[PDB]
DNA sequence: GCTTTTTTTTTTCACAATCCCGGTGCCGAGGCCGCTCAATTGGTCGTAGACAGCTCTAGCACCGCTTAAACGCACGTACGGAATC
């Protein structure tokens, strides 16, 4: 078989279907949204390194990733951003 | 057993995945159990935010599947997204109907 | 090895092509010195944008450019390019 | 004989292309050149496809946009023909060029 | 009853601020203007007094260098008086603003 | 008047030996404001970011390394105050 | 020591160690910090060789920021490394448009 | 007391005594060569960071360090830059 | 204030270009399958960082002098830009 070569194009589909069900997705176009999730991934990735580097802390703590959100993202963008993060981390702690 | 901690947070977005990319990414030596959590939920956020308006333009241009242009008019004709991805480049993409006022005729 | 050394392929960007990229622009009206110059212009920019691929190729040790040769190197001169993998 | 006004064609060429994405450089004569300018560098390289589709798509983008602002530099000046010194304010302002 | 016709002391004046290295806003209008702002962020704030030179350097050069780049376009427009159009255009081509 | 518009405490001479030092010859008068809008975004942009440090720090007082750190993440690199 | 060996003024063991901490990859190799510190020196004196010469040329024994700004911004290669990077009490070179100049 | 905050500047006065052994230095000034050895430290160590990363190697060498250098200066300064960096390990290995 | 033309406006068809549909056909989006290797479970151990307590740094407020800089106003020259060719 051909070496496996991981995406995030399964999560891509079942977010589509959620908010566009009639919808559908092109090869490079699903690639695109790839480059996109990436991108996002290492920017946000990057700069709560920087923060974490910056106070003398060893880890990354989801703190780190909402301050780099707040840095990264434009206005209404990045607060609900910071709202859904908020919710997700709340719904899985309560669950533990 | 067995439940995905992407289920336990609400999430399709793969906190699996993402917890570990952090760990072999180089970012830091340690990652809090939250971390990868709140990233797969703001990357799941902005992605629904993306693929809900190029559906939309997907839909205007009279089409069911998504390709590159209908992202990028969506990306370009919305303030914020197109700011975030200011000095990104979209393949087969192309630009926005846009023809200065003075190129016009009388 | 069986063939391969380039002759002059800069006027290979005709002057339809710089006009038809000049009418995406939303450009009108061009004048007769913009050709040549366009083609300096794309020159330097191909130059800068092979040149740290070929790197990526020679660090690798592959005699093959990939898409992400070229990919690292795009986000390396700030012209970050999205549907060729990364 | 009918014949169109001198701007009325290069202004549908505007129209048709804008809503268009498909490459508009010659896509072989682009390989070549892709490759002449390679050998400065290094001989005997192979080129992915993909490779050399994602330098055209680079390419003709970041050109697509200079003459964006090269334009905008044509009408600042109460012009309409963009020319040289155009593109090299453009470039010099965006730091491309001392 | 002597008098230097106009521009003839600006060129004394650039001759002069070119040569020299030292902030030319008064530091505490300034230092007033970056709590003024920082407020709207954060109330009860207090800085470090090399914060807001890191402030003031940081502004200048900024401003500076788009006057370089406004006086360059203004040119452009054969003219000589810079004027807001020609900011605006140096920050379009920047992509400092759409 | 005199009233808590700290902006305009950018005074005309202020702005003028700007331009100056950046070359400029003949200054139009709408260009002081202009000027005034544009300083103010670069500030709120700037500082926006370095409190945003200073708030994760948990702290009330803004460093000068909070700046830097923010003036590197606009792309405008400063040395001099803890690069 | 260690810089002593490379022919280094610059710490090749401190280098080292802002390396394996500084996430930046999970091992470091033993040539990287001597090379890395090699490249640092090299510069430092290009800039220091440079700016020590505009403090001579106005007479003066100790280098300032402006005798850096003048080193840096004169050389082609030195100005483009820095061309996004604002030096603090550096000043701007002279320069005067052309069309400005009188006559 | 008082912190305790490291910098290059000892290093900074040791190569300066090297190239103009009777010019001396401020503190503004060697405030901006510690701003400037910071700088390309981090921009050197990052592309190495990420060229190692590209290719699946744990890593970083003396190799990856030339790699990033070819990448970060321009040609005339790598080409010193590299002549420098190579001569300085084969003194190093040459020693012990 | 006219008489006589140019300038600008209007209306009438001719013609090209683009637009919109159904018909047709090919191929890649979509999805199912079967197997894998990476995410999960449940465990252990060590230390990163939260936390309370204390130190003393440097940020803030205030005040009272001495200018240097900002200010407002008079005046006119060189500039921007409209108009023509
Ligand atoms: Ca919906
Ligand atoms: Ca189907
Ligand atoms: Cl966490
Ligand atoms: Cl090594
Ligand atoms: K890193």
């Amino acid at each position: 078989k051909r070496s496996r070569k991981e995406s995030y194009s399964i999560y891509v589909y079942k977010v589509l279907k959620q908010v566009h069900p009639d919808t559908g997705i092109s090869s490079k176009a699903m690639g695109i949204m790839n480059s996109f999730v990436n991108d996002i991934f290492e920017r946000i990735a990057g700069e709560a390194s920087r923060l974490a580097h910056y106070n003398k802390r060893s880890t990354i703590t989801s703190r780190e990733i909402q301050t780099a959100v707040r840095l990264l993202l434009p206005g209404e963008l990045a607060k609900h951003a910071v709202s859904e993060g908020t919710k997700a981390v709340t719904k899985y702690t309560s669950a533990k | 057993k067995a439940k995905t901690r992407s289920s336990r947070a609400g999430l399709q977005f793969p906190v699996g995945r993402v917890h570990r990319l952090l760990r072999k990414g180089n970012y830091s030596e340690r990652v809090g159990a939250g971390a990868p959590v709140y990233l797969a939920a703001v990357l799941e956020y902005l992605t629904a935010e993306i693929l809900e308006l190029a559906g939309n333009a997907a839909r205007d241009n009279k089409k069911t599947r998504i390709i590159p242009r209908h992202l990028q008019l969506a990306i370009r004709n919305d303030e914020e997204l197109n700011k975030l991805l200011g000095r990104v480049t979209i393949a087969q993409g192309g630009v926005l109907p846009n023809i200065q006022a003075v190129l016009l005729p009388k | 090895r069986h063939r391969k050394v380039l002759r002059d392929n800069i006027q290979g960007i005709t002057k339809p092509a710089i006009r038809r990229l000049a009418r995406r622009g939303g450009v009108k009206r061009i004048s007769g010195l913009i050709y040549e110059e366009t083609r300096g212009v794309l020159k330097v920019f191909l130059e800068n944008v092979i040149r740290d691929a070929v790197t990526y190729t020679e660090h690798a040790k592959r005699k093959t450019v990939t898409a992400m040769d070229v990919v690292y190197a795009l986000k390396r001169q700030g012209r970050t390019l999205y549907g060729f993998g990364g | 004989p009918h014949r169109y006004r001198p701007g009325t064609v290069a202004l549908r060429e505007i129209r048709r292309y804008q809503k268009s994405t498909e490459l508009l450089i010659r896509k072989l004569p682009f390989q070549r050149l892709v490759r002449e300018i390679a050998q400065d560098f290094k001989t005997d390289l192979r080129f992915q496809s993909s490779a050399v589709m994602a330098l055209q798509e680079a390419c003709e983008a970041y050109l697509v946009g200079l003459f964006e602002d090269t334009n905008l530099c044509a009408i600042h000046a109460k012009r309409v023909t963009i020319m040289p010194k155009d593109i090299q304010l453009a470039r010099r302002i965006r730091g491309e060029r001392a």
